[PDB]
């Protein structure tokens, strides 16, 4: 009864999910390190700044 | 020079070959002693600030350290400097000194009594830390020397804060100004006795034998109870043998102090072992 | 929010009188409060500035040591304390809230303030006493500084205020740059360091009155003649 | 500074006074967790306390039993949240004695050996011992396959087995007490455990033990 | 007709774990075996917060980069200045038992929660002058682990009943429901879009959620125990876990796979907080171990080390500019590093 339904949400649930479109992981590593090239200058705790600029020093 | 002239009036001609050597060995030690306990302090201090009545406590115990490193230079200090040549500078200024540092050792030694009998009584009691501060600074501090000042301003245009031989206060049927040490050390020393017993109150309530010696073998140096042997360097002369003892219990306090106060806590241990590897 | 003033009236040569602030509606423990006087037909200038916690008193050169202000936090009510009040002294004071922390909006509300009426510091000139100005017209107005207002923190401390005619002063700019609550978006202005223009897009009617500007930079805050727009 | 840093430092200042004449309050305050298994002797024995005293998710109780601050927080799973409460002088733990223990035991087991507890002790509870008493008196099936001290004793060989079952899953003290019915004194009772607790911990704190 | 539904549950994970095997063309480490590591990233404490009376649990930056809220047992939830360490605001919490705060992207608005099942938010800018609460968000049976705003009168609570929730401030009333994990749900993070957001709950798996439609959009595994810790990368098409197995993990959201793991054999003790560098390039991770670490996120080497704390460091946060980064621990002070 109860637990009927409670697997038919489970099922529906993994079927909406399975259904997702999927990329290789070669591309989220290349988007991954686009970014972070995109954006290194202003990243300042990866590329500190002067003091003159800092807020903090 | 004995160290018992710091509490007796006199000392035996017979036993103070020996008794001399023993202060300067046990004086020796116990500069040594001190300065490496406020080393170790000062290096390990920001890897024991855990709780604020251990923070106190190792207050007590750096301002005890500091104040026995001074008192015994100078008291050393005294012992090497003539009176004939040096009437004054040397030899008064050197009194003052060590009068005020000792008394700044009992006092700092009656501030870590008061707070061990105000963490075992009072535990339901907190008090704000910056004003604990004040109160252990003032006392501490504040009453040595105004104990020591009020001395030498009613001793010495009378000149009786000098001694005759070995510059450290006198007492000879008149000014008395050695009762501004052995009346207030002694009863310091009293009020920590009851302190330790209190202590064991509370530990021999339920290896209880191990802890409560290990208990008052680290309180007996830190309380200054050794220092009630000087009760007998008042009361009798010699006697049996009690500037012996004196000189034995007393001179090395700045040894029992880092062997027990700081080389018997068991984190101070491991952290400084680690360190020298 | 609600600051409404009491104490005002006439007083002979010498004399004494104690102006008060009943605050309502606001936390006034947390408020810096301000005394700022402006005589009948000039322009405003300011009195005495206590702070929150009852610590920080700063006072008018002017009039200093003549005065004393003062605040009573659990009847939220202001008091300022006049002493030896000459003809000089005759203008209108207002009570003015100001809190400050990063972000605030200092002189954000005044009370309609009482008369009171007897029978270096940085100057500002306000360049023009009037300009002429139809309705549904752009308008920009002038102040010029005898020092620059842009600390090293990055901040300016211009300000400026509106009083419309019979009102109390209400803020428009605030820091030099920026708008209070309650006005709308079509006030604005910009400056540099010793002069700024401030800039009313579709002046609408109720906008006629004059436009006051104030350096909160340091003490004394001095105040220009203000602008009157007409119509 | 432009002075309106200043004030704004001002400000700061006035808080940090405001969170400094907290602190001692904080101090002040002791914390006791209540953990009962159950519904109805938690509700009973709170309203013991309450009655004494008057003369949502976690039901913080705020009470005084000789002038001290004492809360009492009384809040499946417990792992990760329930860690914000090692900050606590005790836990109070009832339980009753005439209905068998062995979930109760677990949970005991669980509570204890947390290393979220190591500095927190635990003040167990054993009331409804007059229920234990007449269940005892009157034939009924007794504590059986390890209690090695005689079923039909009139009080004191279950109890003993009660205790020595709950103080045996421990690899701060453990207190007990076998509170009657209601009961007729419990403040006083758990105001005892705490001030041996803290008078242990500021020995410890003393490197005097 | 159970154990139908069931062996079709198991046919459909078997189908997803194949689907995951399948994209897994190469492993991540081996496209980062030719960028230049970072290095060793030395920062230390430019600030010193101090002023919080316990335990502090949560802590977020504001979107001017300068004030900061953080929040701590002993009730109060304090709005500091980073760059003057001035406490611009204290609120006083109405339960203690609170573990989480988030700061409106408006900032007229800052949030907390915690054991009393309550999302309180508050109003900063008012004309009282005080921070009075704005609304208290009632609806979840259990305790409350995160909550963050997506705008002023949107915001999304996590909470130990296995259930978010998006309220529309206004009404008060839960706008949406997002069921389906198992356990305790313990932290999540929202995109940059404020579309989507992802969510870590105590039985290992991570979800992506939907605002606007409700549904469970993607699921994650491969953790060991409790998730304590998520945020995404700064483009929300990725994002990172730490747990209490001592382990983070990135994942990525349309490559539907796990992508590294930050760990290390002296490393056993679990995660409080993770916070990705504004470049991406820096994953500053809480540790139980006392200390705050700093990882190359791309070469899932440590970088840095931000010791300090004396106590576990139970939350961080980098900028929106990227310039500081704040440590908050149970020692009761929290830390800027730049």
């Amino acid at each position: 009864t109860a637990s009927i339904a409670q697997a038919r949400k489970l099922v529906e649930q993994l079927k909406m999910e399975a259904n997702i479109d999927r990329i290789k992981v070669s591309k989220a590593a290349a988007d991954l390190m686009a970014y972070c090239e995109a954006h290194a200058k202003e990243d300042p705790l990866l590329t500190p700044v002067p003091a003159s600029e800092n807020p903090f020093r | 020079t004995s160290f018992s002239i710091l509490m007796s009036p006199f000392v035996p001609s017979t036993i103070f070959p020996v008794v001399k050597w023993i202060t300067y060995v046990g004086l020796g030690i116990s500069i040594g002693s001190l300065i490496l306990c406020l080393i170790i302090e000062a290096l390990f201090w920001k890897q024991i600030k855990k709780s604020q009545t251990s923070h106190t406590r190792r207050i007590c115990m750096v301002n005890i350290a500091l104040s026995l490193l001074i008192a015994d230079v100078w008291f050393i200090v005294g012992a090497t400097v003539d009176t004939t040549v040096n009437p004054s500078g040397v030899c008064t200024a050197a009194v003052f000194f060590t009068h005020f540092f000792y008394l700044s050792l009992f006092f700092w030694m009656l501030m870590l009594g008061i707070l061990l009998a105000y963490r075992i009584i009072l535990v339901f009691h907190h008090m704000a830390q910056h004003l604990m501060m004040a109160v252990g600074f003032c006392l501490g501090y504040g009453c040595p020397l105004i104990i020591s000042v009020i001395t030498i301003a009613v001793t010495q245009p009378s000149n009786t804060y000098k001694r005759k031989d070995v510059c450290w206060l006198n007492w000879s049927n008149g000014s008395k100004p050695l009762l501004a040490f052995v009346v207030p050390a002694l009863a310091i020393v009293a009020v920590n006795f009851v302190v330790v017993l209190l202590v064991l109150t509370k530990l021999w309530r339920p290896a209880t034998i191990i802890r409560v010696g290990k208990s008052l073998l680290i309180l007996t140096p830190l309380l200054g109870l050794t220092w009630g042997f000087g009760i007998g360097t008042i009361v009798d002369s010699q006697n049996l043998a009690w500037h012996v003892i004196f000189a034995l219990l007393n001179a090395f306090q700045g040894f029992f102090i880092l062997c027990f106060g700081i080389l018997l806590d068991s984190k101070l241990r491991q952290l400084l072992f680690n360190k020298l590897s | 929010v609600q600051l409404v003033e009491s104490g005002g009236g006439l007083v002979q040569p010498g004399g004494s009188r104690k102006l008060s602030c009943s605050a309502s509606g606001f936390a006034f423990s947390s408020f810096g409060m301000h005394w700022v006087r402006q005589a009948p037909e000039k322009g405003l200038e300011w009195v005495a500035y206590i702070s929150s916690g009852s610590g920080t008193i700063y006072y008018a050169d002017t009039v200093k040591g003549r005065f004393t202000i003062s605040r009573d936090d659990p009847k939220n009510t202001l008091f300022l304390q006049m002493t030896s009040l000459r003809s000089e002294d005759t203008a209108m004071y207002y009570c003015v809230r100001s809190i400050y922390y990063y972000g605030s909006s200092p002189f954000d509300f005044w009370g309609q303030g009482t008369t009171l009426t007897v029978s270096a510091d940085i100057v500002m000139t306000q360049a023009t006493s009037s300009v002429p100005v139809t309705p549904g017209e752009s308008v920009s107005i002038s102040c010029r500084s005898s020092k620059s207002l842009l600390h090293s923190n990055g901040n300016t401390y211009l300000y400026w205020f509106l009083q419309r005619p019979g009102q109390s002063p209400q803020l428009l700019i605030y820091r030099m740059s920026n708008l209070a609550s309650g006005v709308p978006d079509r006030f604005s202005g910009s400056g540099s360091g010793t002069a700024f223009t401030l800039t009313i897009s579709r002046l609408e009617a109720e906008d006629v009155g004059v436009y006051y500007c104030m350096q909160h930079l340091e003490y004394p805050l001095t105040f220009g003649a203000g602008t009157k727009l007409e119509l | 500074l432009s002075a309106e840093d200043k004030a704004a430092v001002e400000r700061s200042k006035m808080i940090d006074k405001c969170l400094s004449r907290e602190k001692t309050y904080v101090k002040r305050l002791v914390k006791i967790l209540l953990l009962g298994a159950g519904e109805s002797g938690k509700s009973t024995f709170l309203k013991q306390m309450r009655i004494i005293h008057v003369n949502k998710g976690i039901h913080e109780y705020d009470f005084e039993i000789k002038n001290v601050p004492f809360k009492m927080v009384d809040v499946s799973e417990r792992k990760r949240w329930f860690e914000c409460f090692d900050s606590v002088t005790s836990i109070l733990f009832l339980v009753s004695s005439s209905e068998f223990l062995t979930e109760s035991l677990n949970i005991f087991e669980t509570i204890v050996n947390n290393r979220v507890f190591s500095n927190v002790s635990i003040i167990l509870f054993l009331n409804k011992t007059d229920l234990l008493e007449e269940k005892v008196q009157i034939v009924s099936i007794k504590d059986y396959f390890l209690e090695f001290e005689g079923d039909p004793h009139c009080l004191r060989d279950v109890q003993k087995f009660l205790v020595e079952c709950f103080r045996n899953k421990r690899r701060k003290p453990l207190y007990h007490h076998f509170t009657t019915s209601i009961n007729t004194e419990n403040i006083r009772l758990v105001f005892r455990d705490v001030k041996d607790t803290i008078l242990h911990d500021n020995l410890k704190q003393l490197m005097l033990q | 007709e159970l154990d139908q539904l069931r062996q079709e549950a198991e046919q459909l994970k078997n189908q997803i774990r194949d689907a995951r095997k399948a994209c897994a063309d190469a492993t991540l480490s081996q496209i980062t075996n030719n960028i230049d590591p970072v290095g060793r990233i030395q920062m230390r404490t430019r600030r010193t917060l101090r002023g919080h009376l316990a335990k502090i649990y949560a802590m977020h930056w504001g979107t001017d980069s300068r004030l900061l809220v953080s929040a701590s047992q002993d009730g109060k939830l304090i709005i500091w200045d980073s760059y003057t360490t001035n406490k611009v605001h204290a609120i006083p919490l109405r339960s203690s038992w609170v573990m989480t705060c988030a700061y409106a992207p408006s900032g007229n608005y800052v949030a907390c929660g915690g054991l009393d099942n309550i999302c309180s938010i508050y109003n900063l800018k008012t004309r009282e002058g005080n921070v009075r609460v704005s609304r208290e968000l009632a609806g979840h049976t259990g305790y409350l682990s995160c909550c963050r705003f997506l705008d002023d009168n949107q915001i999304v609570t996590s909470s130990g009943d296995t259930t978010c929730a998006l309220w529309d401030i206004e009404t008060g009333q839960q706008t949406t429901t997002f069921t389906g994990h198992t356990g305790d749900v313990m932290s999540l993070s929202l995109a940059p879009d404020t579309r989507l957001f992802v969510s870590g709950a105590c039985d290992a798996s991570a979800k992506l959620w939907d605002v606007r439609e409700g549904m469970c959009r993607q699921t994650f595994t491969g953790h060991e125990s409790d998730i304590n810790a998520i945020c995404f990368f700064p483009n929300g098409n990725a994002f990172a876990t730490g747990s209490d197995d001592a382990t983070c993990r990135l994942f990525d959201l349309r490559a539907d796979q796990e992508l590294m793991t930050y760990s290390h054999d002296n490393i056993i003790c679990g995660i409080t907080s993770v916070s990705f560098s504004k470049s991406g390039r820096l994953l500053l991770a809480g540790y139980d171990d006392f200390n705050c670490n700093v990882w190359d996120a791309l070469k899932a080497d440590r970088a840095g080390v931000l010791a300090g704390h004396d106590n576990r460091v139970s939350c961080l946060g980098v900028t929106d500019d990227g310039m500081a980064v704040a440590t908050g621990s149970w020692d009761s002070f929290l830390k800027i590093w730049n």
